């Protein structure tokens, strides 16, 4: 009982345990932007409980959206933001 | 003149010493591999005043 | 499950394999190629950076003695290119 | 007073009918070059030039490809004259990449992960609605 | 047993799919995302003699024939590769298919048969002196799994429709499916004798069904439980030992898995590799295990 | 001799500091245990 | 040519607005100097020609 | 010495809500805060409407006095310096005055790097005695209102020019008749006259 939450957890420096990942980069990088769009992502963890496949964020937008990721053809198609357009760039100072 | 000049042939032609084949460096191939240099096309005058303002 | 659960999924692993092996993203892909900027790019940068003087300038400041160990290199460049009499 | 042109042959056939908007989009890269920066942020400043720079090079390729007002030697012409951009044409060929601001936003050396800007991500992917100005280019989703 | 037990390798670049041993036990060869084919000693020193170019894609699948003449290779560029064992040359290169071959597998004591399984829902069969598919099965949905049973007479499919499909060579028809996996199969492997197949599935359960002329017509044997599948959606592969005693599984938490296969214990759970798992290899004669993962790096466990 | 060898590159190359100046991108992953667990930290998992 | 105390000029208007003043450039006999009158004095002459160079 | 220690030693609160993390390594890019010696930089985004965090201080100055390289709060309990030396003993009296305090920042580095690199090297037998009233004051779920983009000084001359693309907070800065405003770098570090604390 001599040791704290800090001791007694399998550290590596000072903070936690730090080992070095082999992720592929198309699926690391489309979960952090499945976290970063919506909300929720897979676990990246090893074990945590070693039963199946849970999701760790706002879980219940997850379930809503059917667990989509940004690469994937979306359902929500609605309210667009409206702009101008002059796409010709024939008038001089009038172009964007 | 002409002997001075034909001294300094000479003077290449003896001492030279063959390419000596080392690994090849390109350092303008690597300053514009960085996110610091870009590349365009420019008149050698405009080049030239950029680069004696740049020196000054 | 149902067919319309089973076709999501059919959808969302062929996008899935599509977009993870493409062809910009084998191994010794070497990516696309460093373009030719606009002409008056470079003079806009050179002519606001006017002779270092401007309070909005000063972190570039360090960067200009830095190029001065490269200086001699972009003279050899520079002269080693004289347009030549015959050339306008 | 001209571009002064680097050819001194004249030059092609079709030139009289596009040459006032030419020198008229020449005329505002010369007004964007002089433009004083003061509330204009450090990125900001060189943002006029690549729109200038998009729009006469978009102004060619809509008269070559499809208006198809212009020959082979009209419009070779223009790209060895300076007044369009042969890589930033070549791109707009490509598929997915046809409104491009820049060569800069697609290169992948010029930012930090290796990776293109967010001015080419898809608008309908952000989902939000958030209001993005590219740093290079002052683009809102080229794509 | 072959120098001190571990001699991990290297050499690989990108993530390694898969590795084989050869009929006799004497040689490797790994492969992977790298678009390359190596050859290798299992004994010596275990150095690099061959090394076999010839794609323009992702090395998925790899196998042997039973007589090691005839290295097969199925790749990520819609093609399959067939080789020599020695000498190094493209001997047949069979292309058939419009989306990217996952898996492929040879019909082994038969005629030269190889079955290969795409992800635009077709299961085809190649004959190599022909230069054309033989039979074409569109199932619907995407095929990552496909193997033969010992007769050559049926194609023993796995894909992400949760069902184990078997196809029947002579009456073309969907013979046989299987259901209890929850999530996508993603590797078969049939056994030695042809009895058992071996089943990785995404719902990280590890199944053996019994292939038989004679069914229980429920054939959930066994269950191991352990395997982790992740957001990473790797294809998994499974093993089996030379005496069908043992069972190799791929894993996605870096932990390579070896089950006792009559009491469904775990026998092995060997770490050292950094990266996730892709398939577990034994060695025809002696227990020795060829370990191949996203690390770059072959591991050569000795038992 | 592999030790020492890594120090003296490591001296010598001040005595050349840009000759085909430097290259680097191998972008790589590590994976971190925050031990900190208790959830509401990563957002319910335990490692990142 | 300039004066010390005299800032460097602007490339800019000063240069992009003024005509080149022609170069020396001996006039070629039409019919004697034939195949070489029309690249002689070029920058790279014969260099967008697959026949007589390779390439760029 | 210079630092050159690889992955940082951080907190929860600033690593982020997000388990997915790109961070951008620099080799010797800023000084210490307080070492004033160059260490190494590392610079990530926490979530989508942060602020682009990065250390402040050494790995070694952090090894110190147990603590995060950002926020400068305790790796254990998330609390200030001053409250945790406050529930616990002073000992270390790390100097202030100048060349004191570069001696004694040889002196620690040469006694962390001659050791394993994983203990708080004096604040362990008495980080062994602990759960004193800051335990039932310590934070249970992050503060993530720390990672949050300052307030645009343009806006508040009413002058931002950017408006909704600005990604600086437009709401009130805080009086600063207040005296949890002051709050130097040094001051929250070395434990002394912390008004947060
Ligand atoms: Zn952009
Ligand atoms: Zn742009
Ligand atoms: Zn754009
Ligand atoms: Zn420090
Ligand atoms: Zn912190
Ligand atoms: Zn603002």
């Amino acid at each position: 009982p001599f040791r704290t939450q800090q001791m007694a957890a399998p550290r590596n420096m000072l903070s936690g345990y730090a080992e070095p990942a082999h992720i592929n980069d198309f699926m690391f990088e489309q979960q952090r932007r499945t976290f970063a769009t919506y909300g929720y992502a897979l676990d990246p963890s090893l074990d945590n409980h070693q039963v199946s496949a849970k999701y760790i964020g706002s879980v219940e937008e997850a379930e809503k959206n059917q667990g989509l990721t940004v690469f994937e053809t979306g359902q929500k198609k609605t309210e667009k933001r409206k702009k101008f357009k002059e796409n010709d760039a024939s008038n001089i100072d009038g172009f964007l | 003149s002409y002997q001075k000049l034909l001294k300094y042939y000479v003077l290449n032609a003896l001492k030279h010493r063959p390419p000596k084949a080392q690994k090849k460096r390109y350092l303008f191939r690597s300053f514009k591999a960085t996110k610091f240099f870009q590349s365009t096309k420019l008149d050698w005058v405009e080049v030239g005043l950029q680069v004696c303002r740049q020196g000054y | 499950m149902s067919e319309e659960k089973l076709q999501e999924k059919a959808r969302k692993w062929q996008q899935l394999q599509a977009k993870r092996y493409a062809e910009k993203r084998k191994f010794g892909f070497v990516d696309a190629q460093k373009e030719d900027m606009p002409p008056e790019h470079v003079r806009k940068i050179i002519r606001d950076h006017g002779d270092m003087t401007n309070r909005k300038f000063r972190h570039d400041k360090r960067v200009y003695l830095g190029a001065l160990k490269y200086m001699p290199h972009a003279v050899l460049k520079l002269l080693e290119n004289m347009p030549m009499p015959w050339e306008q | 007073m001209p571009k002064v042109k680097r050819s001194r042959k004249a030059p092609p056939d079709g030139w009289e009918l596009i040459e006032p908007t030419l020198d008229e989009l020449d005329q505002k890269m010369r007004e964007a070059e002089t433009e004083p920066h003061e509330g204009k942020r450090k990125v900001e400043s060189l943002w006029p030039i690549f729109r200038i720079h998009h729009q006469k090079t978009r102004y060619i390729f809509d008269l070559f490809y499809k208006r198809k007002a212009i020959s082979r030697e009209l419009y070779e012409y223009c790209i060895k004259e300076g007044y369009a951009d042969k890589n930033l044409i070549a791109k707009w060929k490509k598929q997915g990449y046809e409104n491009l601001c820049c060569l800069r936003c697609i290169q992948t050396r010029d930012t930090n992960f290796g990776t293109n800007c967010i001015c080419r991500v898809p608008k309908s992917k952000l989902e939000v609605g958030r209001i993005i100005e590219c740093t290079h280019c002052g683009c809102r989703g080229c794509s | 047993s072959l120098q001190a037990p571990i001699m991990l390798l290297s050499g690989h670049e990108g993530e390694v799919y898969c590795c084989k041993f050869h009929p006799n036990g004497s040689t490797l060869a790994s492969a992977g995302f790298d678009r390359l084919i190596l050859l290798w000693n299992v004994y010596g020193d275990c150095d690099n003699y061959a090394t076999l170019k010839g794609h323009s894609g992702a090395v998925m699948e790899l196998h042997y024939n039973t007589d090691g003449s005839m290295l097969f290779s199925a790749s990520t560029d819609k093609t399959v590769a067939v080789w020599d064992s020695e000498t190094g040359e493209r001997v047949k290169r069979l292309k058939g298919h419009t989306s990217f071959v996952n898996s492929c597998y040879p019909a082994r004591r038969g005629p030269q048969l190889v079955c290969t399984g795409s992800d635009d829902g077709t299961v085809k069969l190649w004959d190599i002196r022909k230069k054309a598919a033989i039979q074409t099965f569109q199932n619907t949905y995407q095929v990552l799994a496909v193997t033969f049973n010992d007769t050559s007479d049926q194609i023993i499919s796995g894909g992400i429709d949760n069902d184990i499909k078997v196809w029947d060579l002579r009456q073309n028809k969907l013979t046989y499916t299987m259901r209890g996996h929850a999530d996508s199969v993603t590797g078969l492997s049939l056994s030695s004798e042809g009895s058992y197949l071996l089943s990785n599935a995404m719902d990280n359960t590890v199944r053996v069904w019994d292939v038989r002329p004679f069914a229980p017509k429920e054939r959930c044997v066994k269950i191991f439980q352990g395997n982790v599948h992740n957001f990473e959606k790797n294809l998994l592969r499974c093993s089996w030992s030379p005496d069908g005693s043992k069972i190799a599984a791929g894993s996605a938490d870096r932990f390579v898995y070896v089950w006792d296969t009559t009491s469904r214990r775990i026998l092995y759970k060997l770490p050292g590799h950094a990266g996730s798992i892709n398939e577990v290899a034994f060695h025809p004669d002696e227990p020795i295990i060829i370990s191949a993962s996203s690390d770059k790096r072959l591991y050569m466990g000795e038992i | 001799r592999v030790a020492l060898e890594k120090s003296v590159s490591q001296k010598v190359a001040a005595a050349m500091p840009v000759r085909a100046a430097d290259k680097l991108a191998p972008a790589q992953y590590i994976r971190y245990t925050p031990s900190q667990q208790g959830v509401a930290f990563n957002s319910g998992a335990k490692q990142r | 040519p300039f004066d010390d105390e005299e800032p460097p000029l602007d490339y800019a208007d000063n240069i992009l607005d003024v005509e080149p003043l022609e170069a020396i450039q001996l006039e070629l006999d039409p019919e004697e100097d034939a195949p070489v009158l029309d690249w002689f004095y070029d920058h790279q002459p014969l260099r967008d020609s697959r026949k007589y160079v390779n390439g760029s | 010495n210079w630092e050159d220690a690889d992955f940082p030693i951080l907190c929860q609160t600033c690593l982020g809500e997000n388990p997915y993390i790109r961070m951008t390594k620099e080799k010797y890019g800023k000084e210490c805060k307080i070492c004033a010696r160059p260490f190494t930089v590392f610079r990530w985004c926490p979530g989508v409407r942060m602020r682009f965090k990065k250390t402040e201080v050494c790995q070694t100055c952090s090894k110190l006095k147990n603590v995060c390289q950002t926020c400068l709060l305790d790796l254990e309990y998330g609390l200030p310096i001053q409250v945790r030396d406050a529930g616990l003993s002073f000992k270390d009296d790390m100097p202030k005055s100048d060349v004191n305090k570069e001696y004694y920042t040889q002196n620690m580095e040469r006694e962390i790097s001659n050791s394993d690199g994983t203990r708080p090297v004096g604040m362990l037998g008495k980080a062994t005695s602990t759960s004193d009233m800051l335990l039932k004051l310590a934070r249970t779920t992050p503060y993530y209102k720390r990672n949050r983009p300052h307030i645009c000084s343009f806006w508040v001359k009413g002058e931002c020019k950017r408006g909704e693309e600005c990604p600086y907070r437009h709401e009130k800065p805080t009086d600063p008749d207040d005296p949890l405003a002051d709050q130097n770098i040094k001051d929250r570090y070395y434990g002394i006259n912390d008004p947060v604390a």
